[PDB]
């Protein structure tokens, strides 16, 4: 049936730090406009399935 | 435009590309690179586009 409860860690600011573990789950601003929580142009979820 | 059976090709060389501007250019439908993450194009050297 499709197994999509496995995500990944997509975007992000910097890279991670060894044996780091990040959970935040934030929209994610790709260009020069701010999101406010709207998943719309330049704004991604980070997390994919 | 040419048709779609008849794409146009145009090769460019020498110049230096200001993606940023086409980047934040929010009337393009879709703007969506493969190889390269679209952030960073103005940081990288080519030759032959």
């Amino acid at each position: 049936g499709g197994n999509y409860n496995y995500r990944y860690r997509l975007f992000r600011k910097s890279n991670l730090k060894p044996f780091e573990r990040d959970i935040s789950t934030e929209i994610y601003q790709a260009g020069s406009t701010p999101c406010n929580g709207v998943q719309g142009f330049n704004c991604y979820f980070p997390l994919q399935s | 435009f040419a048709s779609v059976y008849a794409w146009n090709r145009k090769r460019i060389s020498n110049c230096v590309a200001d993606y940023s501007v086409l980047y934040n250019s929010a009337s393009f439908s879709t703007f969506k690179c493969y190889g390269v993450s679209p952030t960073k194009l103005n940081d990288l050297c080519f030759t032959n586009v």
